[PDB]
This record gives C-alpha cells, structure tokens and sequence, in this order.
C-alpha cells in the first residue's frame, strides 16, 4: 500500500509542478509585457 | 502618490505642551486585491503609519 | 537687471527664464517669494537643467502652493551652503542649515556647499576592524567595520528604526568623536523621539540632527542626506576625528529623485525609476566614505519596496556597503528580533584573517545548518517531522534552537516587550553558539533561547521552565 | 470579414451558409499588429481594447 | 448658420467644428448625415469633449462607415431623450429610445434626457430586508436585499446569464411591479430568446427591454445602460412602485467606456483602462439605487476578464453592492451549479439582526468548515485525505457534503438537463446545513447531495442510491 500511495503522491507532485509552471510562465510573460506598458506609456508621455 | 498620503499623513500628530498638547489620530483604510499587501499604494502608505 | 521670471510652475518644479549672460550655473540655489499670506515664504529652488533659450528647470524645496508665474527670482551665485563647525554639534537642522532648534542659530558660521566630489581613488583604503556591537546575529553572522559602511536592508516595518536607534544606543554612547544622524523622508514622530532621548542620555551634545521628513516636497528629501553629509565630511576633513554618520532610510533619496524625473523630461527606467538611478546613488554614496587615515563610520536604513530585494534601489545599494544586515518579514512573522535573515546578510570582514578561525568556523556552520533547515521545512509542512532521518530531525532541533537564539532583547525594544535590554560579548556569543552547534543544548525546549542574552540567561530561562544547561 | 460578408449575402438570400474561421488567434494577433502600428496603447496581453 | 462642419472621423469618434457662439454643451445630440444609399442612415453624435478653436469631440451611436468630412452636423439643442412611462412596457427599445418591436411605437410618449444626477443624499436610506430566492447557496450564504442592489460576477462560461434567467423566473415573475431589462453589449440571441421566454410566461407586459448588444459601436454599449436605468428611474419616481432591474454584463459598459476612452486620444490607465473608470462606474451606479418609500431591486451581471478578479473593472463594481454572488470555474468544473464561490461571496444583510442567530450561526460554520477544507487543498492535492487528523477528515468528509450541497436544480437549467428545478426555503435551508455542519448525513455519499432541493430530495435520493437518513 505504501509503495502504491508513494507512487500516487509522485504523479500527483508532478502535474502539480506541471501546472504551477504554466502558471509562473503565464505570470513572467504578464509581467515583462506590463512593465513594457508601463515604460512606454512614460516615454508616450514625455513625447 | 506618495507625497500625496504622507504630506496628508504627516499632519495627524501630538502637539507639545506649549502648542496646547492637542491630538489627531489617524486611521487610513487602505484596501488590498488578492492579499497583496505588497501593491504599490499598499506598500507606500505602510512605510508613512506608525 | 540680472533677475528672472517665473515661467512654468508644474508642482515642484519651476521653470525660470533669465536674460542672456545671466543663466545660473547648474544647482545654484534661486530664491523666490510667495507673498501670500497664509502662505508667505521664501522658496529656495535648486537648478536642475538648462533647457534652452535662457530658460533653466529647478526643482523646489519648499512647497510652491500661492506660487505665481512672473515673479522676480533672484540668483544667489552659489549652490545649497549649510554651516559647518563643532558648533553644529547638539542642534537640529534643515535640510537648508536652518536651525530648528533654535532659529537663527548658525547663520554667521563657515558655510560649506553640499555638492562635492568624492575623494580621489589615491586616497581610499579597505577598512578591515571589526566594530563590535553587543547583537549576537551581528557580532556572528554580519560582523561591523570600524570606518566602514553598513547598511539595514529591510521591507517596511520589520525592524530597521529600532535597530538603528539600537545601534545608536550602543556605538554612540560611548563613542570619543563625533555623530551625525540624517533623518532623510521619514517620520517626524520617530525625530522628535530621537532628539528628546538624545537629550537625555547627554549624548546629544555630541551629535548634529539634520531632517528632512515625509512631508517636504521631494527637494528637501533629496537635499538632505546632501546637508548632512556635508557635516560629517567637515568633521572627517577639518577636525580630523572618528565621524559615525547614520542615515534613516537613504532609499527616501533615490526615491525623491524618481518623483521629479518625469517632470524634469526624463524618459523612464525599468520599474519606473529615473534613468540616472545609479549614477546619483554613486556620487551620494562615494562620498559616504572613509579616507586614509580619516574615518566615517557609516550606518544607513535602506527600504526594500515591497519586500522584494530585486528592485532595482536596493539591487543596486547593495554594491555601496561593507556589511548589510538584511531584515526579513518572514522572520519578522516568526517573532524573531531582530528579525535578521542570517542567510541572506553578509559581511566583508567575515574572513578568518580578520574575525579568526573559530568566529568563521562557528559561522559556518550557524549558517549551514540554517540553510539545511530551510531546505527541509517543505517537507516539514507537507510530510511532517517523523519522515526524516535522525540526522535530519536533529538538524532540525538544533537549527530552530539556533535561530531562537539569534534573537535578543534589544535595549531599544524594551518600549515594545517591557524586558530591558541585553548585551553579548563577541567571545560569549561565538563559545555559545559553537555550544549549540555540537549540541549541547538539545534537551532544553526550544523557548528560553527565545528574547534572551549570553549563557547565564539561557541557565536562568531554562530553569524557570524546567530544564538545565 | 470577406468570408463573412460572401456568408451573409447567401444567408439573407433565404439560403443557409456554414462558415468556419482556421484562426480567430491569428486575426487578433494580426489586428493587434496593425494597432501597435497605428501607435494605440495596449492593454492585457499586449492586445487592443477593442 | 449655426450648424456644424464634420473636421476628423477616427473610427466612431467624429470632430465636430461650429461657428464661434453656437458650440453645443456637452451630451448634446447631433446629427449628421451618411448619404452613401448602402450605408445611408443618420448619424448621432454625443457631444463628449470641448477641444478647443470651436472645435468638438463627439461619439457616434452608429458606425460611421461612409462619413464624408465637411458634411453638416445639425445641433439639437438637447442630449439623447427616451420614451418613459406605462407605454414601454411589453417592447424593446434601442439605446436611442427606438422602439424594435413596433417602428414608431412610443414617439409621442413623455421622453426623459438619458442623463440624470443621482438622488440627493439625504433621500438615500439602508435597505436591510431580505429577498427570498429560493436558493440555498444564496438565501444561506449572500442573502439578497429588498431593493438593494445584488450583482453576479463571474468570468466566461460559468453561469451569469443562467442565474440573471433564474432570478428573473424566480423574482420577476410572482412580482407586483414593473421590470426592467438591460442588454448590455452580450449576446443578440440572448435577447431574442429573453424576449419570447418572457412572451410565453405572459411577463412582458410587465417588462421594459433595452438592448445595445455584441454587434454596436462603444458609444451605443456604453449609453444603453443609461436609458435603461431613465425608464426605471421614471418608474421609481413619477409611480413609485417597486421596480426591478436586470443589466446583463455592466462590465461590457465599461470596456466600451475604455475603448471609447482610447478614441478620444486620452492617457491610459493601467491595464488599459480609461483614467474616468471609477468615476463613469459611480456616476452610473449611484443612479441605480432605492430611495426612501421607492424601491428598486437591482440584479446586475460583472464579467471578470480572464478569470482576473483583481482587474480594475470588477475590482472597481466590488464597491457598489449590497450582495455580491462570485461565480467560480473551479466549483463551475466540478459540477456545481450555481457555480458560487461560498468563501468569495457576500451580503451586507448577513448579520444576526437582519437575519437572525440561527441563520448567522449556521451560515457561519458552513464557511468555517469550507475554509478550513481549502485550507487543506495542497495536503489533499499531493498526499489525499489519509493523511489528515480525524478531525480533519471528518471535516473533510462534511465539507466535500456541503459544498454538494450548496448546488440546486435550478428552474433555468431545465433547459440543459431536462431535470425540473426546485425551490427550498431558507428555514429548510437553516435546518439541513445545521444537520450537515453537525454531521448527521456522514454516512450518506457524497452524491444524493448533488442538484437536489431540500431534506426530502435528499432522502429520496440518497435511499436511490443505497442509504439511509
Ligand atoms: N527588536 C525588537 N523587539 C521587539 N519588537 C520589535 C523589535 N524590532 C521591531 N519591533 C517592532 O516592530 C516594529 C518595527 O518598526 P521599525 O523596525 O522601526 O520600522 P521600519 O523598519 O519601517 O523603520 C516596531 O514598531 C516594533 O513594535
Ligand atoms: N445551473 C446550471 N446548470 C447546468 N448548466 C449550467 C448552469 N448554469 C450554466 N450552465 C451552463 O454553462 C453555460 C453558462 O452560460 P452563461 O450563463 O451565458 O455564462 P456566463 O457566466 O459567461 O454569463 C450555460 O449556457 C450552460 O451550458
Ligand atoms: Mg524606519
Ligand atoms: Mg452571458
């Protein structure tokens, strides 16, 4: 039962890792475009 | 933004003795999204209160 | 005449427009005057850029509300002068020099301008001397230098005030030469704490206060780390004598000249900073310095915004300093004070030339069994305690013992807890934490190394549980 | 829009159209192209507010 | 000559020039004319904007495909007027104020300006009475308010405009007043389909529908919520009897807000939205309210972009409800309808002198119990529930019961399953959550809770499937 459980508890940590690096990927992505955003709407402004 | 808060902030004090010794206590309520504590204006009133 | 004319006025900043050969040098100070009466003064405004066709950008550094488009602004022919002297020692200054302690005073002393170029490279020299404190985290893991630069990294509200009030307490006191305190964009309530206790402990007489708080417009929070800087490096160059220069919350600085760039026409850096971060973060801090022969100890509060160490503000303070004691909110959460982040803070002097061999054996080793500690808490939170080794569980024992013990009742957070204050010989605090790293101390719980001392504290902290050393 | 145009004019003609779009991705990143280009500020995702 | 003179067509955004002294004030309708016969029609232009040189920035209600510059631009004096009064009930109207059931319908009828200051602040008063639904999610955990205002947020796909449908079968169709109903830049379809479900249940004749949908221009999308709340403002007002109003996606108000916003070439907030976002969302908001003696129950469903709760134009709605009911896609995957998220959601009236200490009390330990089984989710997401305490896994065991619970065969998703909807009342609802929370269903599976009604439909089911109360 023990082997079987730890078996179990490893698929489930890596679908676990899986979907928390889509999520960090999404969350870089989203940073770098709003920090671009925000740099050239100061340098929009400023023109 | 952050001079508009702490030059607002700022003025809640306790005044000497000579002054009359009044008060103004000051309770800002500042509203965080998703617990993030660490916004922008989170993060700037936080470093103005005592 | 030679006068000018306001042009523009955009919140702190003042566009001034003189005749031709009458343009201001670059940070000359121009007054200006606001006539009206709930608002009457005299604004003094720093020249900040030459746009062109007689015109000329300054920055305010008083407030320009009742400002009017037109007035005359006169040049003064110099920049920002603050006086300088022993006489400056036990008063309370403006970022301009003015005294607030006692208005008037000063006015008829040297004056020195607060734009100067840092020493010459021929003139510099590594400071190894270890400055001790009293703190067991500091004297073990992020050892001071004596005329060298330190720095309290930490988010807002963790610990970086008291711990500079608590290293004020402990280096200033008994201190031979002179202090400078810069109060730079923050509380006025912790000021007006710092004078009055001060006072009190008759160590103000020794010390030159020089604030510039939240409320003044960025100018002045620019300015005066500039005033005060200028004073310590009098008391360095002229007198000649063992200068301890602290400077609440630099970051205030840099933080100022990011809330005029934008308005000075300066396209925006990475997270909204001023292209010249750095550059303006180097000409302040190389003057914050140390020559040969010629010491300034040098102790600065730096924000960390958000908690993050990768802003930029911090990522690139982190370059200036000798030792940095970084201040965390998840040890702050914990209830450890000082909450000091022993894996993240460092010290240059951390060698075994300078603190020997076993101050940096037992350092080692604090900090490896720290990090073990943390490699294992996920597994602690998920798995639990019972599936670890025996080498692992006693790692874990001895690594909580270890950071309970890093904390300390400080003599300036007694106004939090009511337990006064305590202080650590180097030599106790090396031969006690070698003691925990064998593990001489695994069967006394994990309270009564929590808020305590040296040895005899823990012996007594034990007994009043239930337990001996 | 073409496809969908040649699609309505037999739609109001009493007769019934099947249209099918490869991408719908492609012409939102093709649009948002043309609108950075047209100097519009963006909003999530780089993408236009329309 | 006194008329205008088209300048600039950027999209739906026209620039206006009239003669000096004939510059019409702000909302003023306009219009101009598109002669090009495929796309012949009139243009109406919202004065948004004075520019300046006599100039005038407009916002079409039409597309302007086909506008000629130079064309004359007539002023109507006056800003976009809908038809009030008993007439408009049982047709549909444009944002304009067109009837589409009946071209012509109502052009005689009072007509009231779309533009309306919110009332008075000493005619305003808390609303606290409870509105039953039917549902137990709802009437246990956001209780709606008798003339307050609820709102639905959700992101896509999840079940607002099921639960708008449900309300308005529920609330709408027992109801001795009027309603309102604002299709707000959603589905055309949608509308077809409200108009003849509404037609069938004979309520019509006691509904007023407006609807700007998908397929209109921002300024269309973003004025047809305003004659909608003009209707029932003149219902609230000049009859004073107990009006509802449905506004299906507010939020599609303010994205053609944010794109009319990038029209008029104003400065982008962050995100993208325009800088007037919270300031559009109280001026429309803080008309669609109850005064004292005249009630409006309003219903209103928020789309959340990207399943982004923290985007500013729900974050900004969040402030303007008296009950919120926040639909989730995590419970929407599971099964759940309605697809509320218990620990998000709110009321204002969920407080034990509104709705009693039994109530408060069960509502209470059902959202202690789904927390503290969130709490838990990392735990049960790698390891399962073996490795809890008992307490936890008897929490658990209650928990996942609750939150089947929580779901209902709803009268509006018959539709989708052919299985009738039920309605439970709240003292049933009190009852059977207070035998839940205190565990006397532990043995019945975690199905036969699963879209049920009340206590009965739970025995019924759960002696289907093998159990027993
Ligand atoms: N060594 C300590 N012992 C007990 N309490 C402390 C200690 N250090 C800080 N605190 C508490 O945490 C707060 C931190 O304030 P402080 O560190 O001065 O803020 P900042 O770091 O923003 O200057 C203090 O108000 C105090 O109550
Ligand atoms: N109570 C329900 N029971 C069953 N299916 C439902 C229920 N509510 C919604 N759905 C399904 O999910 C869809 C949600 O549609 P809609 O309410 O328009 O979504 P949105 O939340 O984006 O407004 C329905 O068309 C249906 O397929
Ligand atoms: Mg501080
Ligand atoms: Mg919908």
């Amino acid at each position: 039962s023990r082997q079987r459980a730890m078996k179990s508890a490893t698929d489930n940590a890596d679908d676990l890792i899986k979907a928390l690096t889509l999520m960090a990927n999404r969350e870089r992505q989203a940073q770098i475009t709003q920090e671009i955003s925000e740099i050239v709407g100061g340098a929009n402004a400023l023109a | 933004v952050f001079y508009l808060h702490s030059r607002l902030l700022e003025r809640c004090a306790k005044l000497s003795d000579d002054l009359g010794g009044g008060s103004l206590t000051g309770l800002p309520i500042i509203e965080t999204k998703a617990n993030d504590i660490s916004a922008y204006i989170p993060t700037n009133v936080i470093s103005i209160t005592d | 005449d030679t006068s000018g004319r306001v042009v523009r006025v955009t919140g702190p900043v003042v566009d001034v427009e003189f005749p031709r050969g009458s343009i201001p040098e670059l940070f000359n100070a121009l007054h200006a005057e606001i006539t009206f009466e709930s608002l009457a003064k005299t604004l003094t405004l720093e020249v900040a850029q030459h746009l062109g066709d007689n015109l000329v950008r300054t920055i305010s550094l008083q407030p320009t509300d009742g400002l009017v488009r037109g007035v005359e602004v006169i040049d003064t022919g110099r920049s920002i002068s603050v006086p300088v002297g022993e006489g400056v020692k036990g008063h309370v200054f403006n970022a301009l020099g003015d005294c607030l302690d006692e208005p008037g005073y000063g006015e008829k002393f040297e004056h020195w301008s607060i734009h100067r170029k840092p020493p010459a490279f021929e003139e510099l020299e590594p400071r190894t001397e270890m400055l001790e404190t009293g703190l067991k985290v500091v004297d073990l893991l992020t050892p001071y230098v004596r005329g060298g630069k330190i720095a309290l990294f930490g988010g807002a509200g963790v610990g970086k005030t008291v711990l500079i009030q608590e290293m004020i307490n402990r280096i200033a006191r008994n201190f031979g030469g002179t202090s400078v305190f810069a109060g730079v964009g923050e509380r006025t309530r912790e000021g007006n704490d710092l004078w009055v206790e001060l006072a009190e402990a008759n160590v103000l007489k020794d010390t030159a206060l020089v604030f510039g708080q939240m409320d003044e417009p960025p100018g002045t929070r620019m300015r005066v780390a500039l005033s005060a800087l200028t004073m310590a490096e009098w008391f360095r160059d002229e007198q000649g004598q063992d200068v301890l220069l602290f400077i609440d919350n630099i970051f205030r600085f840099t933080q100022a000249g990011s809330e005029v760039s934008t308005l000075l026409g300066r396209m925006p850096s990475a997270v909204g900073y001023q292209p010249t971060l750095a550059d303006e973060m180097g000409e302040l801090q190389e003057r914050i310095t140390s020559t040969r022969g010629r010491s300034i100890t040098s102790m600065q509060a730096v924000y960390v915004p958000a908690d993050d160490y990768t802003d930029p503000a911090p990522a690139t303070t982190f370059a200036h300093l000798d030792a940095t004691t970084e201040l965390s909110r998840a040890v702050f959460s914990k209830g450890i004070f000082p909450a000091v982040d022993p894996l993240a803070s460092s010290s240059t002097i951390l060698d075994p030339s300078v603190v020997g061999d076993e101050h940096y054996r037992v350092a080692q080793e604090v900090i490896r069994i720290l990090q073990r500690y943390k490699d294992l808490q996920d597994i602690i939170a998920i798995l639990g305690i019972d599936e670890l080794s025996e080498e692992d569980k006693q790692l874990v024992n001895r690594a909580r013992r270890i950071e309970r013990f890093l904390s300390q009742n400080m003599m300036a957070a007694e106004q939090f807890t009511g337990q006064p204050g305590s202080t650590v010989p180097v030599k106790e605090t090396i031969e006690a934490f070698d003691r925990l790293c064998k593990g001489d101390f695994d069967h006394v719980p994990e309270q009564a190394f929590f808020l305590i001392g040296g040895l005899d504290d823990l012996a007594k902290k034990a007994e009043s549980l239930g337990a001996k050393l | 829009y073409t496809g969908s145009a040649i699609a309505q004019h037999w739609m109001y003609e009493g007769k019934h159209v099947l249209i099918i779009f490869d991408d719908l991705t492609k012409q939102a990143e093709a649009y948002r192209a043309i609108s950075l280009l047209l100097r519009r500020p963006p909003g999530r995702e780089a993408y236009p507010g329309d």
